[PDB]
RNA sequence: UAAGGGCAGACGGUGGAUGCCUAGGCUCUCGGAGGCGAAGAAGGACGUGAUAAGCUGCGAAAAGCUGCGGGAAUCGGCACA
RNA sequence: UACCGUGAGGGAAAGGUGAAAAGAACCUCGAAAGAGGAGUGCAAUAGACCCUGAACCCGUCUGCCUACAAGCGGUAGGA
RNA sequence: UGAGGGUAGGGGUGAAAGGCUAAUCAAACUUGGAGAUAGCUCGUACUCCCCGAAAUGCAUUUAGGUGCAGCCUGUUGGAU
RNA sequence: AUUGACCGAUGGAGUGAGGGCAUGGGUGCUAAGGUCCAUGUCCGAGAGGAGAAGAAUCCGGACCACCGGCUAAGGUCCCG
RNA sequence: AUAGUAUAUCGGUAGGGGAGCAUUCCAGCGACGUAGAAGGGAAAAGGGCGACUUUUUCUGGAGUUUCUGGAAAAGCAAAUGUAGGUAUAAGUAACGAUAAAGGGGGCGAGAACCCCCCUCGCCGAAAGACCAAGGUUUCCUGAUCAACGCUAAUCGGAUCAGGGUUAGUCGGGGCCUAAGGAUAAGCCGAAUGGCGAUUCCGAUGGAAGAACCGGUUAAUAUUCCGGUACUGAUAC
RNA sequence: GUCUCAACCGCGAUCUCGGUGAAAUUGUAGUAUCGGUGAAGAUGCCGAUUACCCGCAACGGGACGAAAAGACCCCGUGAA
């Protein structure tokens, strides 16, 4: 018998073209251009999932540095005093406390200073 | 300029006509191949 | 001499920004009331600047 | 089984409130015709007729006679002669129709294709 | 550059251009109004007004000078007959150009030129 | 703000894919048969209709003529008016 | 077969309205092409290139963004 | 210079240029042998999982090919 | 001591254009991002981090996810 | 992967191995469909993972399918790959000899271009007239402007219909032969066949049979008509 | 007027408007500059610099611009 998968072959293309909506020019709807662009984007996402953890830790440290400096202490000396005192609060929590609850942050500083 | 096809009806039939095809064995061999193919035009004698 | 690339839709449409049909300079005829081109004889009535110019049968 | 009859009944009831006219298979290029449609879009009909009558583009004469039809369709579906200053061109669009292919000889035995294009024009009017 | 070059070549050779202006002038004298394009009618005005001015000195020399332009004896008969009497008092400005519209085949600007003393409605 | 442009959606245009379908193909099995022609063949030309380009049938007796067997209300081919 | 070749020879493209032509009388705008109606029909967005009717490509409208801005046009954040 | 004839492919014809022989000539065109052969170039399409090289030696009308060894992998039996 | 890394039989291969660096050398001019061998290593077939941006220099072998933590090479005035 | 949850391991080109999805059709047990099948648009949700699957709604208007097993025309992104369609360059090149046009009337919805008239310009050992070859209705007239015409077109060598070519002497043919061709008797030769007369065929040549001027149609004219001639047969 | 050494004139092309309307080429493009870096000569990488958005005319430095699977050179246990 003769087997041609017309409907199935065309359905594979149509599913991916829903994912390329919003692109510039021919990159959104022309099949070989769009599929090329979509595949390159997936490679970025794998790399950018890792860099997310780097960027958010760098932002926590910067906010902690500004909050500590308003209480006469740099980030490096404040962190050295916390680790010396056994405090295990992580940088995400401290940065949140630095920004939105400045009175609780001041109690952590007053415990090691 | 002068081109390759300069028509002459007397020359055409002498060279390719029905009576010249039938005069030799190889000409009749051509007529048999064209009949077996079902050609509507057998020789230049038909288009006239 | 030769295009290195086909132009995208955007580039072609940006060039065509300055492709506009020119509007006629129209005026109303004080006699007929019809539109006519300013500084020309009204083709309906035949008048021009308040005077008959082309007496039309 | 009455499904397509019920879909079509609603389609016809809506068409009673739409006033429009169509030009189909006009034997001129759609891009040049579009130049004229941009000129009269959203403009009072009495002023547009004079604008089309004295236009320097050749496509305007065809469009002028289609606007007259659109106004007449409006009066048929509303049962009164239209006033002056009342109607206006609420919508107009030009779409490319089917193309007629032809041949034009070129030097050294080559031949090129000529496209003789067509277009459709649709006009809506509104009070 | 064309600084101070005061005549329209009209897209023709010199011999062609002179022949057309002479044929057109004969048509205007015989038919009191003709329809033509605007660029051609403005060039005829500079050509035909001095010729109509020569009928104020009715002599053999004036007729022959005019004939050297038109080379048409019916135009000469009309020019020194009825046309001469109508313009005997007007100090120049014998003709008038009025614009009319555009042609179908090439969208050329159209007008009509006529002798002023033959248009009664505009007097 | 938008001369213009970008993206999304709605509704259309063009084009003729896809789904469904068949009127034609392809490979074989079983049985028969294996020629036509000087009594002019195969293949053609020209004709042939109330109307008649082209096919089909036919041959100046020219969409046809005569018998015998069958069959029973429509018929003057494709094919209309 | 059309078509190409002096000739031997080479050699295409092209299927589908509807159950039934019931294949759209008549009116309106137009010089008439084209359309809007009316009518037939289960359906006319089945109207003759007519079943369904995709893509590339092409329009109109609506929402948001855009005239101090510089790189494979996305990706991860984010008013 | 017109008309009509004649010479046909390793053949013709050539005041000789390998010129010309239907816009094709150091061997015309058409069909067939025929899907010639091409140690050469280009191309080879659904998914996930486990393992994972070589570009060395020898020989070769061999050197950008191949045979055997070396190095990978499946199954099976031994310990090494 | 060693996650087992070695061998035999038998089914299936690919490879037989290598390259950089360090060390020992020949050749060259103690030239070459040169060339020919030997011993390791990495690229080839290897992403991540530092070096402004570099196939093989320095650190380090990516099952997937995380808006958790500790470190390597290298850094801690600002772009960072 | 090993042991039966524990330990180890999970970057990969050539390449080896394992396990699956979709497609067309078949067998079996069975289901769905005008109270709406396949296909097409939109949306939502699933899968150790994935190839893919499911549901809802619009269109559509007649077929479709679960599971187990079976068989293949069983899956495209690239081959200066093929067909069909549609883009870009772009409203760009170009509209085919620089002999040339202007005006007034006309028919007409519509005129730079069509018809008539006046003027202008070009050829005139030709760009005028008559034949041959070749073409084959393009010739004249009415209707038509979709396509064709490198623009428009009321016009056309365009579409449709009707009409139009008249010979005793003209040109052929009937007669004759040239180059060459086909043969007879004969000769040669695996076959197919090759040669071969004073015979026949074959004009581009030779004929002892003979016509010229004029006029008429929208379209024929030594052909029809007028005038004036000529050449064969045949009967008295 | 070949040149020193060019100047001016006429028509056709050219430019603008109306009518008709192709082609070669084309992975996608929001396509600036300098030096560096680099398959060793960068619109697209790095660091700086400059730059409001969109056309038209005109000229050819670059896109190792297009065209044609380099004829030179070497290779094939190729061909004529
Ligand atoms: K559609
Ligand atoms: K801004
Ligand atoms: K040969
Ligand atoms: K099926
Ligand atoms: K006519
Ligand atoms: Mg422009
Ligand atoms: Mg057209
Ligand atoms: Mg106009
Ligand atoms: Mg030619
Ligand atoms: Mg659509
Ligand atoms: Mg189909
Ligand atoms: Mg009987
Ligand atoms: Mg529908
Ligand atoms: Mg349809
Ligand atoms: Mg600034
Ligand atoms: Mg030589
Ligand atoms: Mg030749
Ligand atoms: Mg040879
Ligand atoms: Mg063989
Ligand atoms: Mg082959
Ligand atoms: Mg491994
Ligand atoms: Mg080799
Ligand atoms: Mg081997
Ligand atoms: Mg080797
Ligand atoms: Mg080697
Ligand atoms: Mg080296
Ligand atoms: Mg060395
Ligand atoms: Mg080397
Ligand atoms: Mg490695
Ligand atoms: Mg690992
Ligand atoms: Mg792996
Ligand atoms: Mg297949
Ligand atoms: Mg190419
Ligand atoms: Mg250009
Ligand atoms: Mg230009
Ligand atoms: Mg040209
Ligand atoms: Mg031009
Ligand atoms: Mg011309
Ligand atoms: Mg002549
Ligand atoms: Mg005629
Ligand atoms: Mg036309
Ligand atoms: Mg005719
Ligand atoms: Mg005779
Ligand atoms: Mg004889
Ligand atoms: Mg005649
Ligand atoms: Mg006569
Ligand atoms: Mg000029
Ligand atoms: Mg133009
Ligand atoms: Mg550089
Ligand atoms: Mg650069
Ligand atoms: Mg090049
Ligand atoms: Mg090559
Ligand atoms: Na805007
Ligand atoms: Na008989
Ligand atoms: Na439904
Ligand atoms: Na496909
Ligand atoms: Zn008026």
């Amino acid at each position: 018998p003769r087997s041609v998968n017309h409907v199935a072959s065309r359905a594979k293309r149509k599913r991916i073209l829903k994912l390329t909506r919003g692109y510039f020019g021919a990159r959104k709807n022309v099949w070989t251009v769009a599929k090329n662009t979509w595949e390159k984007g997936l490679t970025y996402a794998y790399r950018d999932r890792k860099s997310k953890k780097r960027n958010f830790r760098a932002l926590w440290i910067q906010r902690i540095n500004a909050a500590a400096r308003l209480e006469g202490m740099s980030y490096s000396r404040l962190m050295g005093a916390l680790h010396a005192n056994g405090i295990e609060i992580n940088r995400k929590v401290l940065a949140d406390l630095a920004m939105n609850h400045p009175e609780a942050f001041r109690a952590i500083v007053a415990k090691v200073k | 300029m002068k081109r390759t096809y300069q028509p002459s009806n007397r020359k055409r039939l002498n060279k390719h006509g029905f009576r010249s095809r039938m005069a030799t064995a190889n000409g009749r061999r051509v007529l048999a191949a064209r009949r077996a193919k079902g050609r509507a035009k057998l020789t230049v004698s038909d288009e006239f | 001499a030769h295009p290195k690339r086909r132009q995208s839709k955007t580039r072609t449409a940006k060039r065509r920004t300055h492709d506009k049909a020119v509007m006629p300079t129209l005026a109303k005829c004080p006699n007929c009331g019809a539109w006519h081109i300013y500084h020309t004889v009204c083709g309906d009535c035949g008048y021009y600047r308040g005077k008959l110019a082309i007496e039309k049968e | 089984g009455a499904r397509k009859h019920n879909s079509a009944e609603a389609r016809k009831e809506a068409l009673k409130q739409m006033y429009f006219a169509k030009l189909r298979n006009v034997p001129t290029s759609p891009r040049k015709m579009r130049l004229v449609a941009d000129m009269i879009r959203g403009m009072e009909v009495n002023r547009a007729l004079g604008v089309l009558k004295f236009s320097n583009k050749e496509a305007s004469a065809r469009v002028e006679k289609l606007l007259r039809s659109a106004v007449a369709n409006w009066e048929e579906k509303n049962e009164r002669k239209a006033e002056e200053g009342e109607l206006f061109v609420s919508r107009i669009c030009v779409d490319g129709a089917s193309t007629l292919k032809r041949l034009r000889p070129a030097p050294q035995g080559r031949g090129y294709r000529i496209r003789k294009r067509s277009n459709h024009v649709t006009i809506y009017v509104d009070t | 550059m064309r600084h101070n070059k005061k005549f329209n070549h009209l897209g023709r050779k010199a011999a062609h251009r002179k022949a057309m202006l002479s044929n057109m002038a004969a048509s205007l004298i015989l038919h009191k109004r003709i329809f033509t394009t605007v660029a051609k009618a403005k060039a005829l005005r500079i050509y035909v007004e001095p010729l109509l001015t020569k009928t104020k000195e009715d002599t053999t020399h004036s007729r022959r000078i005019a004939f050297s332009y038109l080379q048409n004896k019916y135009a000469l008969k009309e020019l020194f007959g009825d046309v001469a009497a109508k313009i005997a008092d007007r100090p120049g400005g014998y003709t008038r150009i009025l614009k009319t519209g555009y042609r179908l085949g090439d969208n050329a600007a159209m007008c009509f030129i006529e002798l002023v003393d033959y248009n009664e409605n505009m007097l």
